[PDB]
Protein backbone atom coordinates (compact mmCIF):
# COMPACT_ATOMS: atom_id res chain seq x y z
CA UNK A 1 0.00 0.00 0.00
CA UNK A 2 1.57 3.20 1.24
CA UNK A 3 2.01 6.02 3.52
CA UNK A 4 -0.49 7.90 1.54
CA UNK A 5 -3.24 5.29 2.19
CA UNK A 6 -2.83 4.58 5.73
CA UNK A 7 -4.49 6.61 8.86
CA UNK A 8 -2.71 7.93 11.70
CA UNK A 9 -3.48 5.02 14.05
CA UNK A 10 -1.44 2.90 11.29
CA UNK A 11 1.18 4.80 10.43
CA UNK A 12 1.40 4.70 14.91
CA UNK A 13 1.33 1.16 15.14
CA UNK A 14 4.18 0.95 11.99
CA UNK A 15 6.10 3.41 13.63
CA UNK A 16 6.30 1.49 17.56
CA UNK A 17 6.92 -1.40 15.37
CA UNK A 18 10.16 -0.06 13.44
CA UNK A 19 10.89 1.22 16.85
CA UNK A 20 11.05 -2.05 18.37
CA UNK A 21 13.13 -3.79 15.29
CA UNK A 22 15.56 -1.01 15.34
CA UNK A 23 14.53 0.38 12.59
CA UNK A 24 14.94 4.28 12.93
CA UNK A 25 14.73 4.87 8.82
CA UNK A 26 11.25 3.17 9.10
CA UNK A 27 10.50 4.88 12.21
CA UNK A 28 11.25 8.35 10.95
CA UNK A 29 9.57 7.62 7.51
CA UNK A 30 6.04 6.58 9.45
CA UNK A 31 6.00 9.66 11.77
CA UNK A 32 7.14 12.10 9.02
CA UNK A 33 4.02 11.00 6.96
CA UNK A 34 1.94 11.28 10.39
CA UNK A 35 3.34 15.09 10.69
CA UNK A 36 2.80 16.01 7.16
CA UNK A 37 -1.14 14.91 7.83
CA UNK A 38 -1.31 18.30 8.96
CA UNK A 39 -2.95 17.75 12.79
CA UNK A 40 -0.99 18.56 16.23
CA UNK A 41 0.85 15.59 17.41
CA UNK A 42 0.00 13.87 21.30
CA UNK A 43 2.72 13.59 23.34
CA UNK A 44 3.22 9.55 22.41
CA UNK A 45 3.14 10.96 18.67
CA UNK A 46 5.82 13.52 19.42
CA UNK A 47 7.90 11.42 21.15
CA UNK A 48 8.24 8.86 18.53
CA UNK A 49 8.69 11.66 15.76
CA UNK A 50 11.85 12.99 18.21
CA UNK A 51 13.00 9.38 18.98
CA UNK A 52 12.83 8.26 15.59
CA UNK A 53 15.10 11.42 14.23
CA UNK A 54 17.47 11.30 17.02
CA UNK A 55 18.75 7.63 16.38
CA UNK A 56 18.59 8.64 12.57
CA UNK A 57 20.54 12.04 12.78
CA UNK A 58 22.69 10.29 15.28
CA UNK A 59 24.00 7.61 13.52
CA UNK A 60 25.28 10.37 11.32
CA UNK A 61 26.74 12.10 13.93
CA UNK A 62 28.46 9.66 15.26
CA UNK A 63 29.81 8.38 11.81
CA UNK A 64 30.81 12.22 10.63
CA UNK A 65 33.27 12.36 14.26
CA UNK A 66 34.54 8.99 13.53
CA UNK A 67 35.88 9.92 10.01
CA UNK A 68 36.89 13.28 10.81
CA UNK A 69 38.66 11.72 13.55
CA UNK A 70 40.51 9.55 11.19
CA UNK A 71 40.86 12.14 8.69
CA UNK A 72 43.42 14.00 11.40
CA UNK A 73 45.39 10.90 11.99
CA UNK A 74 45.66 9.94 8.22
CA UNK A 75 48.93 9.28 6.50
CA UNK A 76 49.57 11.96 3.51
CA UNK A 77 48.36 9.25 0.99
CA UNK A 78 46.57 10.53 -1.99
CA UNK A 79 44.03 7.95 -3.00
CA UNK A 80 43.30 7.20 1.54
CA UNK A 81 42.71 11.16 2.18
CA UNK A 82 40.59 11.46 -1.46
CA UNK A 83 38.61 8.55 -0.16
CA UNK A 84 38.33 9.35 3.39
CA UNK A 85 37.29 13.02 2.13
CA UNK A 86 34.62 12.13 -0.24
CA UNK A 87 33.06 9.60 2.49
CA UNK A 88 32.78 12.28 5.31
CA UNK A 89 31.44 14.49 2.27
CA UNK A 90 28.85 11.52 1.85
CA UNK A 91 27.88 11.53 5.24
CA UNK A 92 27.51 15.59 5.63
CA UNK A 93 25.40 14.80 2.25
CA UNK A 94 23.05 12.61 4.44
CA UNK A 95 23.05 14.65 7.54
CA UNK A 96 22.13 17.95 5.76
CA UNK A 97 19.15 15.87 3.94
CA UNK A 98 18.03 14.80 7.34
CA UNK A 99 18.29 17.79 9.24
CA UNK A 100 16.48 19.66 6.12
CA UNK A 101 13.92 17.45 6.25
CA UNK A 102 13.21 17.64 10.29
CA UNK A 103 13.71 21.36 9.68
CA UNK A 104 10.80 21.55 6.79
CA UNK A 105 8.46 19.35 9.43
CA UNK A 106 8.91 22.27 11.86
CA UNK A 107 8.51 24.95 9.79
CA UNK A 108 5.71 23.70 8.10
CA UNK A 109 3.52 21.91 10.80
CA UNK A 110 5.08 21.23 13.97
CA UNK A 111 5.69 25.09 15.16
CA UNK A 112 2.44 26.40 13.64
CA UNK A 113 0.27 24.22 14.90
CA UNK A 114 1.55 24.20 18.56
CA UNK A 115 -1.55 25.21 20.56
CA UNK A 116 0.00 25.43 23.88
CA UNK A 117 3.46 26.77 25.10
CA UNK A 118 5.14 23.70 26.22
CA UNK A 119 4.74 22.63 22.73
CA UNK A 120 6.26 25.45 21.18
CA UNK A 121 9.37 25.66 23.66
CA UNK A 122 9.69 22.21 22.97
CA UNK A 123 9.57 22.60 19.05
CA UNK A 124 11.79 25.76 18.82
CA UNK A 125 14.20 23.41 21.12
CA UNK A 126 14.70 20.79 18.49
CA UNK A 127 14.85 23.53 15.37
CA UNK A 128 17.59 24.59 17.70
CA UNK A 129 18.92 21.74 17.64
CA UNK A 130 18.83 20.61 14.23
CA UNK A 131 20.23 23.72 13.33
CA UNK A 132 23.19 22.67 16.14
CA UNK A 133 23.62 19.64 14.00
CA UNK A 134 23.55 21.41 10.80
CA UNK A 135 26.27 23.72 12.39
CA UNK A 136 28.56 20.98 13.66
CA UNK A 137 29.54 19.97 10.10
CA UNK A 138 29.16 23.52 8.53
CA UNK A 139 31.60 25.99 6.81
CA UNK A 140 32.15 29.14 5.62
CA UNK A 141 29.13 31.53 5.40
CA UNK A 142 27.09 28.79 5.48
CA UNK A 143 27.94 28.12 8.76
CA UNK A 144 27.44 31.62 10.35
CA UNK A 145 23.87 31.04 8.56
CA UNK A 146 23.07 27.42 10.40
CA UNK A 147 24.60 28.84 13.55
CA UNK A 148 22.93 32.26 13.30
CA UNK A 149 19.37 30.02 13.32
CA UNK A 150 20.17 27.83 15.65
CA UNK A 151 20.90 30.38 18.11
CA UNK A 152 17.91 32.26 17.54
CA UNK A 153 15.53 29.21 17.25
CA UNK A 154 17.02 28.44 21.08
CA UNK A 155 16.63 32.11 22.10
CA UNK A 156 13.32 32.10 21.28
CA UNK A 157 12.02 28.82 23.20
CA UNK A 158 14.46 30.66 25.94
CA UNK A 159 12.19 33.99 26.39
CA UNK A 160 9.19 31.60 25.76
CA UNK A 161 10.14 28.88 28.77
CA UNK A 162 11.11 32.16 30.67
CA UNK A 163 7.46 33.11 30.81
CA UNK A 164 5.44 30.39 31.00
CA UNK A 165 7.36 27.54 32.45
CA UNK A 166 8.80 26.97 36.42
CA UNK A 167 12.46 26.17 37.00
CA UNK A 168 12.22 22.60 37.32
CA UNK A 169 10.05 21.67 34.24
CA UNK A 170 11.75 19.07 31.80
CA UNK A 171 11.77 20.64 28.93
CA UNK A 172 13.30 24.23 30.41
CA UNK A 173 16.03 22.21 31.92
CA UNK A 174 16.75 20.67 28.74
CA UNK A 175 16.53 23.98 26.89
CA UNK A 176 19.39 25.35 29.14
CA UNK A 177 21.26 22.35 28.59
CA UNK A 178 21.38 21.97 24.89
CA UNK A 179 21.53 25.83 24.34
CA UNK A 180 24.69 26.14 26.98
CA UNK A 181 26.04 22.96 24.98
CA UNK A 182 25.61 25.54 22.06
CA UNK A 183 27.32 28.22 23.16
CA UNK A 184 30.40 26.32 24.83
CA UNK A 185 30.63 23.68 21.48
CA UNK A 186 29.30 26.22 18.29
CA UNK A 187 30.31 29.45 19.71
CA UNK A 188 32.87 28.57 21.68
CA UNK A 189 31.76 30.70 24.77
CA UNK A 190 32.56 28.74 27.33
CA UNK A 191 31.86 31.36 30.12
CA UNK A 192 28.03 31.82 28.80
CA UNK A 193 27.67 28.21 28.50
CA UNK A 194 28.94 27.61 32.12
CA UNK A 195 26.88 30.95 33.44
CA UNK A 196 23.81 29.79 31.70
CA UNK A 197 23.96 26.04 32.70
CA UNK A 198 24.74 27.18 36.00
CA UNK A 199 21.64 29.74 36.06
CA UNK A 200 19.17 27.16 34.96
CA UNK A 201 20.60 23.96 38.08
CA UNK A 202 20.59 26.86 40.37
CA UNK A 203 17.08 28.04 39.84
CA UNK A 204 15.82 24.69 39.74
CA UNK A 205 17.63 23.28 42.72
CA UNK A 206 15.81 26.14 44.60
CA UNK A 207 12.94 24.82 43.70
CA UNK A 208 13.19 21.04 44.46
CA UNK A 209 10.54 21.58 47.50
CA UNK A 210 7.84 22.37 45.55
CA UNK A 211 8.06 18.94 43.61
CA UNK A 212 6.34 15.48 44.23
CA UNK A 213 8.12 12.12 44.34
CA UNK A 214 7.64 12.09 40.15
CA UNK A 215 8.27 15.33 38.97
CA UNK A 216 11.55 15.57 41.36
CA UNK A 217 12.60 12.45 39.79
CA UNK A 218 11.78 14.20 36.08
CA UNK A 219 13.59 17.25 37.26
CA UNK A 220 16.80 15.77 38.71
CA UNK A 221 17.64 13.36 36.16
CA UNK A 222 18.17 16.65 33.66
CA UNK A 223 19.52 18.77 36.66
CA UNK A 224 22.66 15.98 36.66
CA UNK A 225 23.15 16.53 32.95
CA UNK A 226 24.12 20.16 33.50
CA UNK A 227 25.70 19.41 36.50
CA UNK A 228 27.87 16.69 34.87
CA UNK A 229 28.73 19.28 32.23
CA UNK A 230 29.97 21.64 34.49
CA UNK A 231 32.03 19.17 36.31
CA UNK A 232 33.50 18.43 32.93
CA UNK A 233 34.06 22.16 31.93
CA UNK A 234 35.16 23.39 34.77
CA UNK A 235 37.99 20.77 35.88
CA UNK B 1 25.33 -18.25 19.95
CA UNK B 2 27.55 -19.04 16.66
CA UNK B 3 31.29 -17.74 16.05
CA UNK B 4 31.84 -13.93 16.15
CA UNK B 5 33.56 11.59 29.12
CA UNK B 6 31.14 13.86 26.10
CA UNK B 7 29.31 16.54 27.12
CA UNK B 8 25.65 15.69 27.51
CA UNK B 9 22.58 16.82 25.50
CA UNK B 10 18.88 15.88 26.39
CA UNK B 11 15.32 14.95 24.48
CA UNK B 12 12.69 15.28 26.18
CA UNK B 13 10.17 12.45 26.15
CA UNK B 14 7.51 13.22 28.52
CA UNK B 15 4.19 10.53 29.19
CA UNK C 1 38.14 2.94 -7.89
CA UNK C 2 41.05 0.67 -7.84
CA UNK C 3 41.51 -2.24 -5.43
CA UNK C 4 42.91 0.01 -2.56
CA UNK C 5 40.39 2.56 -2.60
CA UNK C 6 37.68 0.02 -2.06
CA UNK C 7 39.79 -1.60 0.66
CA UNK C 8 40.44 1.51 2.39
CA UNK C 9 36.65 2.51 1.88
CA UNK C 10 35.29 -0.08 3.69
CA UNK C 11 38.21 -0.02 6.38
CA UNK C 12 36.44 3.57 6.84
CA UNK C 13 32.77 2.49 6.74
CA UNK C 14 33.56 -0.43 9.45
CA UNK C 15 34.77 2.37 11.86
CA UNK C 16 32.26 4.32 11.15
CA UNK C 17 29.44 1.09 11.56
CA UNK C 18 28.48 1.79 8.15
CA UNK C 19 28.27 -2.35 7.20
CA UNK C 20 26.08 -1.21 4.51
CA UNK C 21 28.58 0.44 3.03
CA UNK C 22 31.11 -2.08 4.14
CA UNK C 23 29.68 -4.68 2.10
CA UNK C 24 29.17 -2.95 -0.75
CA UNK C 25 32.96 -1.78 -1.03
CA UNK C 26 34.16 -5.59 -0.72
CA UNK C 27 31.30 -6.85 -2.78
CA UNK C 28 33.23 -4.70 -5.53
CA UNK C 29 36.07 -6.15 -4.48
CA UNK C 30 34.86 -9.38 -4.82
CA UNK C 31 33.65 -9.03 -8.36
CA UNK C 32 37.05 -7.73 -9.80
CA UNK C 33 37.93 -11.18 -9.71
CA UNK C 34 41.25 -11.87 -7.79
CA UNK C 35 41.66 -14.04 -4.88
CA UNK C 36 41.30 -12.09 -1.47
CA UNK C 37 43.52 -11.50 1.06
CA UNK C 38 43.22 -13.06 4.47
CA UNK C 39 42.83 -8.99 5.43
CA UNK C 40 40.24 -8.75 2.59
CA UNK C 41 38.54 -11.88 3.46
CA UNK C 42 37.99 -10.62 6.95
CA UNK C 43 36.77 -7.25 6.15
CA UNK C 44 34.04 -8.98 3.16
CA UNK C 45 33.14 -11.95 6.23
CA UNK C 46 32.34 -8.85 8.78
CA UNK C 47 31.02 -6.71 6.61
CA UNK C 48 28.19 -9.15 5.80
CA UNK C 49 28.14 -10.37 8.84
CA UNK C 50 26.69 -7.47 10.41
CA UNK C 51 24.46 -6.32 7.54
CA UNK C 52 22.54 -9.97 7.58
CA UNK C 53 22.94 -9.38 11.40
CA UNK C 54 20.72 -6.76 11.62
CA UNK C 55 18.00 -7.77 9.69
CA UNK C 56 18.22 -11.22 11.37
CA UNK C 57 17.97 -9.04 14.67
CA UNK C 58 15.03 -7.36 13.37
CA UNK C 59 13.40 -10.44 11.78
CA UNK C 60 13.59 -11.96 15.40
CA UNK C 61 11.91 -9.10 17.25
CA UNK C 62 9.18 -8.48 14.81
CA UNK C 63 8.31 -12.21 14.65
CA UNK C 64 8.33 -12.27 18.31
CA UNK C 65 5.88 -9.32 18.63
CA UNK C 66 3.66 -10.74 15.62
CA UNK C 67 3.32 -14.18 17.51
CA UNK C 68 2.33 -13.00 20.84
CA UNK C 69 -0.15 -10.52 19.43
CA UNK C 70 -3.64 -11.63 20.87
CA UNK C 71 -6.96 -9.80 20.27
CA UNK C 72 -5.26 -7.50 17.72
CA UNK C 73 -5.87 -8.58 14.18
CA UNK C 74 -4.71 -5.44 12.48
CA UNK C 75 -1.15 -5.32 14.41
CA UNK C 76 -0.84 -8.59 13.68
CA UNK C 77 -1.27 -8.36 9.97
CA UNK C 78 1.36 -5.44 9.98
CA UNK C 79 4.02 -7.47 12.07
CA UNK C 80 3.25 -10.29 9.18
CA UNK C 81 3.73 -7.81 6.48
CA UNK C 82 6.38 -6.38 8.47
CA UNK C 83 8.47 -9.69 9.09
CA UNK C 84 7.58 -10.53 4.88
CA UNK C 85 9.62 -7.21 3.95
CA UNK C 86 12.59 -8.12 6.66
CA UNK C 87 12.71 -11.52 5.16
CA UNK C 88 13.13 -10.30 1.68
CA UNK C 89 15.88 -8.17 2.48
CA UNK C 90 17.32 -11.15 4.12
CA UNK C 91 16.95 -13.18 1.46
CA UNK C 92 18.78 -10.73 -0.96
CA UNK C 93 21.86 -10.05 1.43
CA UNK C 94 22.00 -13.72 1.44
CA UNK C 95 21.80 -14.27 -2.12
CA UNK C 96 24.47 -11.96 -2.59
CA UNK C 97 26.94 -13.40 -0.31
CA UNK C 98 26.05 -16.82 -1.94
CA UNK C 99 26.20 -15.34 -5.62
CA UNK C 100 30.01 -13.88 -4.68
CA UNK C 101 30.65 -17.73 -2.55
CA UNK C 102 30.11 -19.59 -6.25
CA UNK C 103 31.22 -17.13 -8.49
CA UNK C 104 34.40 -16.41 -7.33
CA UNK C 105 35.69 -17.10 -3.41
CA UNK C 106 34.82 -20.84 -3.88
CA UNK C 107 36.28 -21.47 -7.22
CA UNK C 108 39.54 -19.23 -6.54
CA UNK C 109 40.57 -21.16 -3.60
CA UNK C 110 43.26 -23.48 -3.42
CA UNK C 111 44.70 -23.92 -0.20
CA UNK C 112 42.23 -25.86 2.12
CA UNK C 113 42.61 -23.25 4.58
CA UNK C 114 40.70 -21.03 2.13
CA UNK C 115 38.13 -23.94 0.57
CA UNK C 116 36.96 -24.18 4.37
CA UNK C 117 36.96 -20.70 4.96
CA UNK C 118 34.70 -20.09 2.16
CA UNK C 119 32.87 -23.78 2.90
CA UNK C 120 31.53 -22.44 6.05
CA UNK C 121 30.26 -19.14 4.98
CA UNK C 122 28.15 -21.24 2.80
CA UNK C 123 26.94 -23.17 5.05
CA UNK C 124 26.22 -20.40 7.19
CA UNK C 125 24.09 -18.12 4.74
CA UNK C 126 22.45 -21.10 3.66
CA UNK C 127 21.44 -21.61 7.65
CA UNK C 128 20.58 -18.03 7.60
CA UNK C 129 18.10 -18.35 5.04
CA UNK C 130 16.76 -21.50 6.74
CA UNK C 131 15.58 -19.50 9.37
CA UNK C 132 13.11 -18.17 8.06
CA UNK C 133 12.23 -20.51 4.94
CA UNK C 134 9.11 -22.58 4.91
CA UNK C 135 8.25 -25.88 2.76
CA UNK C 136 9.91 -26.62 -0.67
CA UNK C 137 12.44 -23.61 0.14
CA UNK C 138 13.89 -24.85 3.61
CA UNK C 139 14.35 -28.24 2.49
CA UNK C 140 16.12 -26.68 0.04
CA UNK C 141 18.08 -24.39 1.93
CA UNK C 142 18.81 -26.76 4.89
CA UNK C 143 20.21 -29.64 2.79
CA UNK C 144 22.62 -27.31 1.14
CA UNK C 145 23.32 -25.64 4.37
CA UNK C 146 24.12 -29.33 5.32
CA UNK C 147 26.11 -29.98 2.24
CA UNK C 148 28.39 -27.15 2.60
CA UNK C 149 28.93 -27.93 6.23
CA UNK C 150 29.67 -31.19 5.18
CA UNK C 151 32.28 -30.58 2.79
CA UNK C 152 34.41 -27.94 4.99
CA UNK C 153 33.85 -30.42 7.58
CA UNK C 154 35.69 -33.53 5.86
CA UNK C 155 38.44 -31.19 4.08
CA UNK C 156 39.43 -29.58 7.57
CA UNK C 157 39.34 -33.10 9.43
CA UNK C 158 42.26 -33.98 6.80
CA UNK C 159 44.20 -30.88 6.73
CA UNK C 160 44.07 -28.75 9.46
CA UNK C 161 45.12 -29.21 12.81
CA UNK C 162 42.26 -29.11 15.80
CA UNK C 163 43.82 -25.78 17.47
CA UNK C 164 43.22 -24.00 13.84
CA UNK C 165 40.37 -21.70 14.35
CA UNK C 166 38.92 -21.65 11.27
CA UNK C 167 38.34 -25.88 12.06
CA UNK C 168 37.43 -24.48 15.58
CA UNK C 169 35.02 -22.20 14.03
CA UNK C 170 33.30 -24.23 11.53
CA UNK C 171 33.12 -27.04 14.37
CA UNK C 172 31.06 -24.72 16.27
CA UNK C 173 28.49 -23.57 13.05
CA UNK C 174 28.30 -26.93 12.02
CA UNK C 175 27.01 -27.77 15.83
CA UNK C 176 24.72 -24.59 16.23
CA UNK C 177 23.18 -25.77 12.81
CA UNK C 178 22.23 -29.51 14.04
CA UNK C 179 21.29 -27.38 17.31
CA UNK C 180 18.85 -24.69 16.06
CA UNK C 181 17.62 -26.14 12.53
CA UNK C 182 18.16 -29.86 12.94
CA UNK C 183 17.09 -29.68 16.38
CA UNK C 184 19.21 -32.96 17.09
CA UNK C 185 20.84 -31.99 20.36
CA UNK C 186 22.68 -34.75 20.56
CA UNK C 187 24.77 -34.52 16.93
CA UNK C 188 25.01 -30.64 17.95
CA UNK C 189 26.89 -32.28 21.21
CA UNK C 190 28.68 -34.84 20.05
CA UNK C 191 30.20 -32.25 17.23
CA UNK C 192 30.85 -29.63 19.95
CA UNK C 193 32.37 -32.02 22.23
CA UNK C 194 34.81 -34.09 19.82
CA UNK C 195 36.15 -30.50 18.88
CA UNK C 196 36.77 -29.28 21.78
CA UNK C 197 38.43 -32.42 23.09
CA UNK C 198 40.56 -32.59 20.34
CA UNK C 199 41.91 -28.88 20.37
CA UNK C 200 42.34 -29.29 24.14
CA UNK C 201 44.76 -32.96 23.64
CA UNK C 202 46.65 -30.70 20.69
CA UNK C 203 46.65 -27.01 22.94
CA UNK C 204 48.26 -28.91 25.95
CA UNK C 205 51.37 -29.98 24.13
CA UNK C 206 51.80 -25.96 22.95
CA UNK C 207 51.85 -22.33 24.69
CA UNK C 208 48.52 -21.19 24.46
CA UNK C 209 50.00 -17.32 24.67
CA UNK C 210 50.10 -17.69 20.39
CA UNK C 211 46.33 -19.46 20.51
CA UNK C 212 44.25 -16.76 21.94
CA UNK C 213 41.75 -17.12 19.23
CA UNK C 214 41.52 -20.67 19.36
CA UNK C 215 40.41 -20.61 22.83
CA UNK C 216 38.23 -17.90 22.45
CA UNK C 217 36.22 -19.97 20.32
CA UNK C 218 37.09 -23.23 22.78
CA UNK C 219 35.25 -21.17 25.09
CA UNK C 220 32.12 -20.86 22.95
CA UNK C 221 31.89 -24.56 22.37
CA UNK C 222 32.69 -25.25 25.85
CA UNK C 223 29.49 -22.46 26.96
CA UNK C 224 27.04 -23.95 23.78
CA UNK C 225 27.88 -27.79 25.66
CA UNK C 226 27.46 -26.85 29.30
CA UNK C 227 24.38 -24.83 28.13
CA UNK C 228 22.54 -27.84 26.12
CA UNK C 229 23.70 -30.74 28.52
CA UNK C 230 22.44 -29.29 31.65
Amino acid sequence: MGSMTMDKSELVQKAKLAEQAERYDDMAAAMKAVTEQGHELSNEERNLLSVAYKNVVGARRSSWRVISSIEQKTERNEKKQQMGKEYREKIEAELQDICNDVLELLDKYLIPNATQPESKVFYLKMKGDYFRYLSEVASGDNKQTTVSNSQQAYQEAFEISKKEMQPTHPIRLGLALNFSVFYYEILNSPEKACSLAKTAFDEAIAELDTLNEESYKDSTLIMQLLRDNLTLWTS
Amino acid sequence: ISVIRRRQSVLNLMT
